[PDB]
């Protein structure tokens, strides 16, 4: 790929991202989501092995049926109201086909099984365009039509996204499918809160790209994609594990770090509309995400596995990897609880 | 829409096909013209939450419009009769029926 | 009977799609498909839409002769399966068409069948537009607008299809 | 509704069975999702058309032209599947379990 | 009075076609320095007659290996598919008047290449198979020029009636603000019909009959019937497209005959090209339409998107 | 303007085909913007009645519409008769 | 000859296009009157 | 929801102009400038009342004008205009350009008894206003009352009392 | 009605001729006689074998260019709109990004078959 085909195809995909979020047309809505479809496949098979090809060819298959589903909850929609406005559906029928066509977009469980495989099947620059900037344009529209969608629904795959996605990632030592499941459950945080207030979810959105383009920052720095090749970045890189350490505990939601806020302030508004049982369900399920969380930084940062004698090879040459913003996007993700009530802004 | 860029900016860039009250190609109307203008002016700066109220009887007459339900249910009524009367021999239709 | 032109059309175009959807061998997976796009122009015609309906089965003929050719290189076995080849193809093809049967039964004894949703079986044509006297087809000026109207439109879909070509080479340079 | 809407509306979901039950071609899949187009172009063409709404007639256009790139889309991703393991068979598409 | 209409049109083509091939075979003789027919019936004219004849009574076979639906289904669709391309065509009066009549040729045409398609397959040989392939090969090439082509043209007329081409060409033919597209047109339908030298899915030297080398006796009359009626169909179509005749609503034969001298002349012309070329290669066919009539046919769209409009030209939609 | 020649000739000599169709797409492109009848094409289009000219109730203050279709009042296609 | 032709061709759909303008007010008052006459005969049958 | 009111068909009976449409074509360019007044007021009416109930008088009287608009013909221009219109009817299309001989005849002898004058290119498509003592209808569209806007939410903006009161928070 | 009689009779005319052909002859069957052809030496394996296809990427191509026709189709009575300034560019702006994907597989030699 010519680098200035990169750029344009990587311009594609953020078109289509930003034509879903400006658009007030059902039809320029799924025209936004074919357009970013189209442009990543080929990001997706960038390296042209038969991995890779598998990834392609299973989100190729998953993100065309959402499209049908989709557009069908577009055409009924049409049929019962006349209009093709992007705001909340006239039909039932309508709402739940649209809401479980987002729900696979976005890789929601039990529509979860391909993100665990085309993640892992893709670089690491892949995934993070995968776990991040494709998660914009699905959330972007249900912010607009959660009026209208069914509650035991989205309630519903919010705690099946939550519980999968816990359980899922405690059997994983590749980093790639931990980031899928890990991604699988905060998606399930931020549908949960949706129907009570749409700004906590945008606010969970937030911190979860910016902890998320963290970590896949730090593994691309190393080139490491397994929990034990990851362990040998205490010798090469002191510096490199102990922002691990930080990011992860904050992925955790532990407080004082910044991935304490979205947890804490969802809570909050499930109480205000009388939900106990639920936020405190989701609270000690996510514990489950700690704990794989606490691996990684025990074999990372907290302890010192074995390395080999060619390591020392290593000693002699810098980093050159870009890291692009890595410095910025460690101290948001880790120093801003201290900043909450800043979330007015997303109102 | 989620970034409103079409009024910041000015521009119009899909609005226009949204509906079908809206100015079309010779201003050929479409069949519910009507009935969506009234919906569309009866809801207008009063949200959803109010317009899903306040509006049912602009709305149920749009609806009645676009899929003519009440309609093909009256005739499929006049029609079964028919077919009872005439088929005991009870009502003969006039020549122009 | 003929007054059921759309609806007996629309039967056919079932019948195409449980031909395709039980999955035989592409080759007649591809013919059930024109069938279908035939109808289905035909269905589309009746409404007024001459032109998409024309279109639509013009881009489904080419878009099923690359199929076929694609299915001579890739998809082909020595016994390619037809619809009575395989009890798992026999068995999706009758239980659809048994399952389209039996709606038309229904909706013709009555008039009105319920499939999870009402549906009236009067006709297709009660819906129809009464008064008509413009000196122009109405699909056409729809159609024609996307030049005038379409601008953002046409932006979009030309930069689509640029980059469906630069993409598609892309994907096919192993 | 219309009756012609119900074989439409089973012609989806038809093709939309077909596509969630595979069997070993990935052809045979690639050709239920053009089969859901072609209905969802069909439908929406009974709405536009029968409701007179003008501007949206270029609606069923525009919606093959998306369909032929995810077709076009998809048998390149067929021509890499098959030059790899010598079929189209979706049962070689399981490295990553 | 309709079903006599329909008789009236496609007995006459059956009969059109079958002395097209005497035509054929006197014309290539004589370019060839001999004869051709002219022992059967005087000049050759019972030769026709015996030639159909001999092959409906001639014995039908079955390949072993073939697939029997689409075997028999093939030649049917061959040749219904040719009669229904002249069901629109204004001589000077439509048998069917349609809006969008040269849309309904595309896609008839575009149905009839299956037939070659489904027959090569179903023979389930290997040469019936080359040359079904090489037909996906030269569908690919010609479709899309050909569309550009003739919405270049259409551009002038306003219409897709084929009606209207008789009417924009009252004061002169088309062929003089367009014998660029003219020329592009007619190497296109010889491509379109499978004629040398793009006779490439038959191919007699390389495939030995091609895609149809297992059919015999009526059912290879079926496909012989349609190749010959639908060269003399694209070849009335191109003398509609550019060199409109007259029409005055109260003499309708005149045009006929001048209709129809200009469509036997480009015929004629076929059998003429037959005779003096050599056999493109079929990738070589590609080529020539992808690289060479797409840019400038893609050009001279846009030229005649603009004419009508810098000159003040634009047609009128009736 | 040598360099471009040579170019530009070399191309006539190899690419004939590519270079008609480059010189035929940028006329299609630059003479619209230099002809002078290229406005007259929408005064036409403007001027094709697809649809009825409704008319207007009269206030009493609409010096410029006419009362009659003969009446001097109102766009005029003499313009079009002589073009 | 083609910029000549299309000029008088629009010129003459315009009058074509003039003469329906003149008709549409008598035609359109037939119209009324025959959807309301159908309407009223529809009515009285399904009174019986 | 109430019972469609629908006139009697005594009240919908009319004298009616039996003639075919290559008749009315043939007329129609004299017809427009003759009956334009009548004519057009019907029309205002249509598209102001949106009712084909509410214009039934007005649309006799367009018919009481085509009558009388085709009995003149009859007494001055009978053989003359019944060639023109036969010409048109022979035409698959009735295209004036086929026609244009007696379409002449026709058009001086109109000049010569009647003094019509055929309108010009471009005369039956203007805009033409029309007075009228029907008053102009208020509500043609039946609207109910509008539901209430929000009571605007006005004044002056002061800071948040004790900013965000988010938990401890003191901004 | 007349449109559904002429294609109900061209296929019924074709039908009847194959009819007709199958049942005239005389016919004397046996398994030599409807053996595959293969210029007479068996075939070497079956014919439902997978076949090459060299022009594969053009043929996608033409998917992608099969549907420009359409978008370009309606430019006949596009003409005929008032916005006529609107109009000519994205007529011209559609073929020109047509014309532009062409160049490019062309110059990445895309159109070359695989050998
Ligand atoms: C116009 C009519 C043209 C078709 C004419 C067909 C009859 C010709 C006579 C014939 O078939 O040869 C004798 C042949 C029997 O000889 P055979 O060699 O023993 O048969 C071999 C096997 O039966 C296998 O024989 P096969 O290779 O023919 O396969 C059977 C059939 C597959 O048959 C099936 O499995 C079920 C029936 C499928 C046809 C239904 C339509 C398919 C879906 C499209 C929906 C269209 C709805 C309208 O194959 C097809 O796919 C039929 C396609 C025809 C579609 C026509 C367009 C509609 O057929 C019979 O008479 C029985
Ligand atoms: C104020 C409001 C916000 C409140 C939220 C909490 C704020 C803290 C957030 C921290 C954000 C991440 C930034 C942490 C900076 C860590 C700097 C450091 O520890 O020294 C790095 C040292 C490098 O070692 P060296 O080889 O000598 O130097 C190479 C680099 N030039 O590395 C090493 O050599 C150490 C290797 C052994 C690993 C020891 C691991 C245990 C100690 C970790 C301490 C940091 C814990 C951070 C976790 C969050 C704590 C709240
Ligand atoms: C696998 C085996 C395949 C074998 C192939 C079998 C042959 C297939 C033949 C093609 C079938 C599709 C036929 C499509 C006809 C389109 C022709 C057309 O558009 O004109 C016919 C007419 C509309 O004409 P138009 O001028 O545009 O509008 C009316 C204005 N007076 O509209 C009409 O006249 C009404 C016709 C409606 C009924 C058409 C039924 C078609 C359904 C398929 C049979
Ligand atoms: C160099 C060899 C190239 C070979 C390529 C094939 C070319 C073959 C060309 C065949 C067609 C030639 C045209 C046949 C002429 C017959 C003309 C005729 O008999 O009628 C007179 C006709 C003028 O009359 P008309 O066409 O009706 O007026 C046009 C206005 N619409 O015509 C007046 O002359
Ligand atoms: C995953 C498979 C997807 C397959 C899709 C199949 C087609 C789906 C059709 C969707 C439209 C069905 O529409 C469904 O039935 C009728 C439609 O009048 C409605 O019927 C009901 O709702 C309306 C509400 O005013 C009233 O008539 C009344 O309350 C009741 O009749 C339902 O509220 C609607 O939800
Ligand atoms: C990679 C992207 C490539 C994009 C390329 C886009 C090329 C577009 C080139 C401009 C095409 C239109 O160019 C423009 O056409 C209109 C005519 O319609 C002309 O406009 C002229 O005629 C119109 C009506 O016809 C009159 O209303 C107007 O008074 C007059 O100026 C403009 O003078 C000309 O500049
Ligand atoms: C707006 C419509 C009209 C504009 C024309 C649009 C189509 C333009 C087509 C591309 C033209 C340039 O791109 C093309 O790239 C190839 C590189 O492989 C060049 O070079 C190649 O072409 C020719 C033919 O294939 C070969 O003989 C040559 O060996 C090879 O080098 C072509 O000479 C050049 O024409």
């Amino acid at each position: 790929m010519n680098p200035i085909i990169f750029i344009i195809i990587l311009l594609t995909i953020m078109l289509g991202t930003i034509i879903v979020m400006i658009s007030s047309h059902w039809l320029l809505v799924w025209i936004g989501f074919e357009m970013n479809m189209l442009a990543i496949i080929p990001i997706m098979m960038k390296n042209h092995n038969p991995r890779a090809t598998e990834a392609s060819t299973k989100y190729f298959l998953t993100q065309s049926t959402a499209s049908m589903l989709l557009m069908m909850a577009v055409i009924i929609n049409l049929m019962f109201s006349g209009q093709w406005t992007v705001m909340k559906l006239f039909n039932p029928m309508a709402s739940m086909l649209m809401t479980m066509a987002l729900a696979m977009k976005l890789g929601m469980a039990p529509f979860h099984f391909w993100v665990p495989e085309v993640t892992q099947g893709i670089p690491l620059s892949s995934g993070l365009i995968l776990l991040t900037w494709q998660k914009l344009a699905p959330m972007s529209v249900l912010y607009q039509i959660f009026p209208s969608i069914n509650l035991n629904l989205i309630l519903t795959l919010s705690v099946l996204s939550i519980l999968i996605g816990g359980w899922g990632g405690l059997n994983q030592t590749q980093l790639r499918k931990i980031m899928a499941y890990s991604s699988i459950a905060h998606m399930g945080w931020m549908t949960a809160v949706l129907p009570y207030n749409p700004t906590m979810t945008l606010l969970n959105l937030i911190i979860y790209i910016i902890m998320t383009s963290t970590m896949f920052t730090m593994f691309m720095a190393n080139s490491t994609t397994t929990t034990l090749s990851l362990s040998h970045t205490w010798n090469k890189t002191p510096i490199m594990t102990v922002l691990i350490l930080a990011t992860l505990l904050s992925m955790g939601g532990l407080p004082p770090l910044s991935g304490f806020m979205p947890k804490w302030m969802i809570i909050q508004e499930m109480t205000k509309n009388n939900s106990i049982i639920l936020p405190t369900f989701m609270a000690i399920t996510a514990l489950l995400n700690l704990y794989f969380y606490m691996r990684l930084t025990y074999s990372t940062t907290l302890t010192m596995f074995p390395s080999t004698n060619n390591m020392k090879m290593k000693w002699q040459f810098p980093l050159m990897k870009k890291m692009t913003f890595l410095p910025t996007m460690v101290v948001l993700s880790t120093m801003m609880l201290p900043l909450t009530p800043m979330l007015s802004v997303l109102e | 829409p989620f970034f409103d860029v079409q009024k910041r900016l000015g521009v119009d860039l899909d609005r226009w096909m949204t509906i079908q009250s809206a100015e079309q190609p010779h201003k050929i109307p479409s069949r519910c013209h009507a009935f969506e203008k009234e919906w569309i002016e009866c809801a207008h700066g009063i949200g959803s939450i109010r317009a899903e109220k306040e509006c049912k009887i602009e709305f149920e007459d749009f609806r009645e419009c676009l899929l003519r339900q009440k309609t093909m249910k009256r005739l499929h009524a006049i029609r079964r009769q028919r077919e009872k009367l005439i088929k005991e021999g009870k009502y003969t239709p006039p020549p122009h029926h | 009977m003929m007054l059921y032109i759309v609806f007996i059309l629309s039967v056919i175009f079932v019948m195409g799609f449980v031909g395709f959807s039980s999955k035989p061998s592409p080759i007649y997976g591809g013919l059930g498909l024109i069938v279908s796009g035939g109808v289905g122009c035909g269905i589309v015609l009746n409404f007024g839409g001459s032109f998409l309906g024309l279109m639509v089965f013009l881009i489904y003929l080419g878009g099923m002769m690359v199929v076929f050719g694609y299915t001579t290189a890739m998809a082909t076995e020595q016994y390619p399966e037809i619809w009575l080849s395989n009890k798992a193809v026999l068995g999706a093809f009758v239980t659809g068409l048994l399952m389209e049967f039996f709606m038309v039964y229904y909706v013709l004894k009555d008039k009105e069948v319920e499939v999870v949703f009402e549906f009236n079986g009067l006709g297709d044509w009660v819906i129809y537009d009464t008064g008509d006297s413009g000196f122009f087809s109405e699909e056409a000026m729809g159609i024609a607008a996307l030049y005038s109207y379409g601008t953002w439109l046409v932006i979009v879909t030309g930069w689509s299809l640029l980059i469906g070509v630069v993409v598609i080479m892309e994907i096919t340079r192993g | 509704m219309s009756m012609v809407y119900m074989n439409i509306m089973m012609a989806f979901t038809v093709s939309l069975v077909g596509l969630l039950m595979y069997r070993s071609h990935l052809m045979s899949s690639l050709l239920c999702l053009e089969g859901m187009m072609l209905s969802l172009f069909v439908m929406a063409a009974l709405t536009i058309l029968n409701s007179h709404f003008t501007l949206a007639s270029m609606m069923p256009i525009i919606l093959l032209v998306f369909a032929a790139c995810e077709a076009a889309l998809g048998l390149s991703l067929l021509v890499m599947v098959s030059n790899t393991y010598g079929t189209d068979y979706v049962q070689n598409l399981n490295l990553l379990q | 009075m309709f079903m006599i209409n329909i008789l009236m049109l496609i007995i006459p083509i059956l009969l059109a076609v079958a002395f097209l091939t005497l035509v054929e075979r006197k014309v290539l003789g004589y370019m060839q320095l001999r004869k051709g027919p002219n022992v059967v019936g005087p000049y050759g004219l019972l030769q026709p007659i015996a030639d159909a004849i001999k092959l409906f009574i001639k014995e039908p076979l079955r390949p072993a290996t073939s697939s029997a639906s689409m075997f028999i289904l093939a030649p049917i669709m061959a040749l219904g598919l040719a009669l229904t391309m002249w069901i629109p065509l204004p001589m000077p009066y439509p048998l069917i008047n349609m809006n969008l009549g040269v849309l309904f040729m595309l896609a008839m045409s575009s149905l009839a290449v299956y037939s070659i398609l489904w027959s090569g397959w179903a023979s389930n040989s290997k040469y019936a198979l080359i040359g079904a392939l090489r037909a996906v090969a030269q569908t690919i090439s010609y479709e899309v020029t050909l569309a550009i082509i003739l919405l270049s043209v259409l551009l002038m007329s306003g219409s897709f009636t084929l009606s209207t081409l008789i009417t924009t060409q009252e004061q002169m033919w088309l062929i003089l603000p367009a014998w660029p597209l003219a020329m592009m047109w007619f190497i296109s339908t010889l491509a379109e019909t499978n004629r040398a030298p793009f006779d490439l899915t038959e191919g007699e030297s390389e495939l030995v009959s091609g895609f149809n080398v297992e059919y015999a006796a009526g059912p290879f009359a079926l496909f012989f019937m349609a190749e010959y009626a639908n060269i003399i169909m694209m070849n009335i179509f191109t003398a509609i497209l550019f060199l409109g005749t007259s029409h005055n609503p109260h003499m309708p034969e005149l045009y006929t005959i001048n209709f129809t001298i200009k469509s036997l002349l480009l015929t004629m012309s076929f059998l003429w090209i037959r005779a003096s070329y050599p056999r493109f290669r079929y990738d070589q066919l590609m080529h020539l339409l992808w690289k060479n009539f797409l840019p400038l046919t893609l050009a001279l769209c846009m030229w005649h998107v603009s004419l009508p409009i810098l000159t003040s030209g634009i047609p009128p939609q009736t | 303007a040598e360099r471009v020649a040579a170019f530009l000739k070399n191309v006539w000599a190899k690419e004939p085909v590519l270079v008609a169709s480059f010189a035929i797409a940028g006329l299609a492109v630059i003479l619209p913007t230099l002809s002078p009848y290229t406005k007259y094409s929408l005064m036409i289009n403007r001027a094709t009645p697809y649809n009825y000219p409704v008319p207007l109730r009269d206030d009493g203050n609409m010096p410029d519409v006419p009362s009659h279709p003969q009446d001097p009042q109102g766009p005029s296609l003499e313009w079009l008769k002589r073009l | 000859s083609m910029m000549k032709w299309n000029r008088e061709r629009r010129r003459l759909q315009i009058e074509d296009f003039e003469a329906r303008i003149a008709l549409m007010p008598l035609l359109q008052a037939e119209k009324d009157r025959r959807v309301l006459q159908m309407l009223r005969e529809n009515l009285e049958e399904e009174a019986t | 929801p109430g019972i469609v009111e629908l006139p009697s068909l005594e009240d919908l009976k009319v004298q009616e102009v039996k003639v075919s449409s290559s008749v009315l074509k043939a007329a129609a360019h004299h017809y427009g400038a003759q009956c334009d007044k009548p004519n057009k007021e019907f029309m205002l009416c249509r598209w102001e009342e949106k009712d084909p109930r509410r214009c039934l008088e007005e649309g006799k009287l367009v018919n009481q004008c085509a009558l009388e608009f085709f009995r003149q013909i009859k007494r001055h221009c009978a053989e003359p205009f019944t060639e023109y219109w036969t010409c048109i009817d022979y035409s698959g299309l009735q295209l004036f350009r086929r026609c244009r001989k007696q379409q002449a005849q026709f058009d001086e002898c109109v000049l010569d008894k009647l003094g019509w004058v055929r309108p010009d290119l471009g005369d039956l498509s203007k805009v033409t206003k029309v007075k009228t003592d029907r008053p102009l209808p208020e509500n043609p569209y039946h609207s109910r009352a509008r539901p209430e806007p929000n009571p605007e939410v006005e004044g002056d903006l002061k800071p948040a009392r004790h900013g965000s009161r988010l938990f401890f928070w003191t901004m | 009605m007349n449109l559904m009689l002429a294609l109900l009779t061209n296929f019924t005319l074709a039908t009847l001729l194959v009819i007709i052909a199958f049942w005239l002859p005389q016919l004397n069957v046996y398994s030599e006689k409807t053996s595959p052809y293969e210029c007479g030496f068996d075939p070497m394996g079956s014919a439902r074998l997978p076949f090459s296809m060299k022009f594969f990427l053009v043929a996608i191509t033409f998917l992608l260019f099969d549907l420009e026709i359409a978008l370009l189709l309606p430019l006949p009575w596009a003409s005929q709109t008032a916005n006529l300034n609107t109009m000519l560019t994205m007529a011209l702006f559609l073929i020109i990004l047509l014309a532009v994907s062409l160049a490019y597989e062309w110059t990445q030699k895309g159109l070359e078959w695989t050998e």
